[PDB]
């Protein structure tokens, strides 16, 4: 409710893996239900420089 | 990229 | 047409791991300029959802 999946509708709790669309919409996306992988995951995490944007964002 | 692993 | 590197100032060519700031100004690094590693690169530049901004750009 408070932190909506952007997919899946679902809570995005403090202790799963996800992912702010900082591209645009500014939601939070389970790492599992944008279908990435850990590894990838991981590395966005490590890499500050980098932005991501949810499949609707970037469709855009 | 922000993420919850923090 | 020439693209110099945001960095070091000399050509980015075919044969040079190079990364787009998409986050804004649009000049061209070399990887090894940038100090980002293979790994990070490769997943930067397979994945269209992260775009990566140079630290000029992402400092605002
Ligand atoms: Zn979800
Ligand atoms: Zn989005
Ligand atoms: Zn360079
Ligand atoms: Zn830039």
């Amino acid at each position: 409710p408070v932190y909506p999946c952007g997919i899946c509708t679902n809570e995005v709790n403090d202790d799963q893996d996800a992912i702010l669309c900082e591209a645009s919409c500014q939601k939070w996306f389970h790492r599992i239900c944008t279908g990435m992988t850990e590894t990838a995951y991981g590395l966005l995490t490590a890499e500050a420089s980098a932005v991501w944007g949810c499949d609707t964002c970037m469709a855009d | 990229a922000r993420t919850k692993q923090t």
